[PDB]
RNA sequence: CGAAGGUGUGCUGUGAGGCAUGCUGGAGGUAUCAGAAGUGCGAAUGCUGACAUAAGUAACGAUAAAGCGGGUGAAAAGCCCGCUCGCCGGAAGACCAAGGGUUCCUGUCCAACGUUAAUCGGGGCAGGGUGAGUCGACCCCUAAGGCGAGGCCGAAAGGCGUAGUCGAUGGGAAACAGGUUAAUAUUCCUGUACUUGGUGUUACUGCGAAGGGGGGACGGAGAAGGCUAUGUUGGCCGGGCGACGGUUGUCCCGGUUUAAGCGUGUAGGCUGGUUUUCCAGGCAAAUCCGGAAAAUCAAGGCUGAGGCGUGAUGACGAGGCACUACGGUGCUGAAGCAACAAAUGCCCUGCUUCCAGGAAAAGCCUCUAAGCAUCAGGUAACAUCAAAUCGUACCCCAAACCG
RNA sequence: AGGACCGAACCGACUAAUGUCGAAAAAUUAGCGGAUGACUUGUGGCUGGGGGUGAAAGGCCAAUCAAACCGGGAGAUAGCU
RNA sequence: UAAGGUGAUAUGAACCGUUAUAACCGGCGAUUUCCGAAUGGGGAAACCCAGUGUGUUUCGACACACUAUCAUUAACUGAAUCCAUAGGUUAAUGAGGCGAACCGGGGGAACUGAAACAUCUAAGUACCCCGAGGAAAAGAAAUCAACCGAGAUUCCCCCAGUAGCGGCGAGCGAACGGGGAGCAGCCCAGAGCCUGAAUCAGUGUGUGUGUUAGUGGAAGCGUCUGGAAAGGCGCGCGAUACAGGGUGACAGCCCCGUACACAAAAAUGCACAUGCUGUGAGCUCGAUGAGUAGGGCGGGACACGUGGUAUCCUGUCUGAAUA
């Protein structure tokens, strides 16, 4: 199973998440 | 695991193709899509072991 | 030959969800994942000869792939093809 | 008022798809500076 | 133990600038004399990036119109449930075709957008969702048109065009009712079927074309008849008698639906049939078409909506009953009839007239040529196999298409 | 039967008003002419730039037409700003 | 080569091997889906539809190879008329397209200058097409020169802004000759003597040399500031290596590196020896290029623009001699 997707550092504005 | 089976003839090492299809590939893959594998070094060891089969049977059979 | 090889290539992987629970639960069918061209002979003699089953018929859709932006980059997921194998009277797993 | 442009995939594939600008001698050194330029889209198709 | 840039100061020369230093800075700069400049910016309606200005001003994008009780939430007029008011309703409703490509449903948040907030969305992230022998594409044929083996022409490029090949905007075979998910259904489930070919059995038989004949195969305008979709009334079924007068009554509310296929084949329209003999016609032949003769009856043959029974003592069905994650799920289920009117939709590519005289090919029925007729092939019935591949969400008079 | 009449959809914009840094780089409301044809429209192709088409206005040829757009001659030339 | 890796964004999970088949690089091989010259037909690109021949679990349906055009050669069929040809069928070899510039040829302008503008210049430049190569073209005078003499073509410097051409305006602008780079000469049109006789092209062996993986490769510390020292001070060593990069502030002696010495199982480019196949030395005589030279008509390039216009070519009409 792959859960982690490592999700890269966002924008200034970006989504609150 | 490269020269074993550089001295099998076409039936042995076709038949060893066979098995290695049947088994090993369908089981292993349908395990990790279910989330039951845990181990995935099979996939790609078994994987690179058909190529050298597939690679051993087009060396032997005609040229 | 390699009808045989075929048949143990065109197979991919089950697919879960609840529309395939439901079914399964009640129209006695299994929803999986199959190769790109998975025609539907081939996806029954695979099933027959690997899950030693019976299947009234089979049918195949393709789904396509949906387009996720990561970070500033998009990019269109590989279309993959899913296929209903319904089981007669007679089912195993 | 109707404007200039009314998409058409078939008419957009016969004008200016790859298989009507090879059809022509013209269209094959269109294509040789579209790859010579490196653009990532040649022509136009689905 | 502090270069350059940046940021102030005191001196210095007629001056471009030079010197040292307060603070940030952090590792680069460079004496004097010569060598070369994309070497000095203040304007060229000079170009690129940022910021003033008008100014917290116009405007906040058809004058169809919102409110209240409850719910979540920190924030409620715009998010959700309920009751009122209003708009479209030949549409501002439902389907599609072209065009977009997951905008569709669920979970989850307000980083950016909605000309305001928004917990909301066609927004951000995650998951789910597209089931075809009968839907369309695909495939057979082809019009306009394109390509074009040979070939003609042209300095070359190239232009034209035959046999042929593409080219649906057209012609060819088949499915309807109900039910289901949060998203598919004429694809899934229940029932009835339908169509094209392969395989094997049974009884017969002459089969056999890029060739011939029929059909496919067609304009405009207009009237009537039968119909149907559809709607009105009445009867029947279940309920009601009711907060401001009366309302067991000629009263009111809701239902009164059922397909495709199958057999009968009607209304209507078309046409005279049966048999024999012959013919240099149909670029060969022909039992097929056409033409010429006769004997016979006058009816036959073709097409043809709709209705009627099977489909179907099946589904559906108002309403009630039991639980509700209080959105919703399970059981049940009475009647399911007559008349009228009726369409632009069917009989009808029908019928009557008019000049503007109103495509082609394929599938389809028939004839034989070559060759074979102990075969093969075809016919009629039966059983079986296959009918692959592609789109199947969503918007489609719009917020999703072109602007 | 009527290149017939009134009049819906549909076609066009003849008049008025608003809109000119508008909702729209010609728009909206009511009137207005046709609405069986010399009508319109969906789809599929042909006519390509001294050329095409044009019931003909020097009109249209993708918001540009008394000679389109794209790259080159080309940093054309300018006794001019 | 080898004890670090399973490429990066980009961590993680699970594994491989550490003295050799962990990982990485190189040489030779196998797979190499579809479109793309696409080449089985078609088509809207990654798509649809097939025929033939080879072998097969349920007839079912599958896997492999082929199935385009032209040119040349070979074979079999084959009419309008006997023959025959045209045409048709099959077997074998070559091409079909993609490439920045350079080369030759067939085309081919305008802007602009002359202060206008038509001759001209711009210019055989902009640009199109064809063909091939690594260079291509050209090349051994029916050349020059002057009656003195040089003997292949090509490139650089003078002659050269000279003589000349040019509405003698703009502007264009050589040649003989001199100095340098490099120097190779042949073959057919035809017979006799001798006939591997030299030089070359095609394939093996060996030697030499270079690449595709790489290896060895010298030497500094203590002290003070300073986050960290390579920086202040002290005393040392290497150097055929202080050429460079990184290392908590500037490093010859910290690492990678550099000078210098080595390395190749396999394939390789080039210089030679040794082999095999192929064309082919030297001597005697003859021959020595015909619709061509030239000319009439109109042009193009030669600095030469038709002028007194020499020279070559070409569209049409003519057209000899040959030593």
């Amino acid at each position: 199973n792959n859960r982690p997707v490592y999700i890269p550092r966002p924008r200034p504005p970006h989504p609150r998440l | 695991m490269k020269a074993k089976e550089l001295r099998e003839k076409s039936v042995e090492e076709l038949n060893t193709e066979l098995l290695n299809l049947l088994r090993e590939q369908f089981n292993l893959r349908m395990q990790a899509a279910s989330g039951q594998l845990q181990q995935s070094h099979l996939l790609k060891q078994v994987r690179r072991d058909v190529a050298r089969v597939k690679t051993l049977l087009n060396e032997k059979a005609g040229a | 030959m390699i009808r045989e090889e075929r048949l143990l290539k065109v197979l991919r992987a089950p697919h879960v969800s609840e529309k395939a629970s439901t079914a399964m639960e009640k129209s006695n069918t299994i929803v999986l994942k199959v190769a790109k061209d998975a025609t539907k002979a081939e996806i029954k003699a695979a099933v027959q000869k690997l899950f030693e089953v019976e299947v009234e018929v089979v049918n195949t859709l393709v789904v396509k792939g949906k387009v996720k932006r990561h970070g500033q980059r998009i990019g269109r997921r590989s279309d993959w093809k899913k296929a209903y194998v319904t089981l007669k009277e007679g089912q195993n797993l | 008022m109707k404007r200039t442009f009314q998409p058409s995939v078939l008419k957009r594939n016969r004008s200016h798809g790859f298989r009507a600008r090879m059809a022509t001698k013209n269209g094959r050194q269109v294509l040789a500076r579209r790859r010579a330029k490196g653009r990532a889209r040649l022509t136009v198709s689905k």
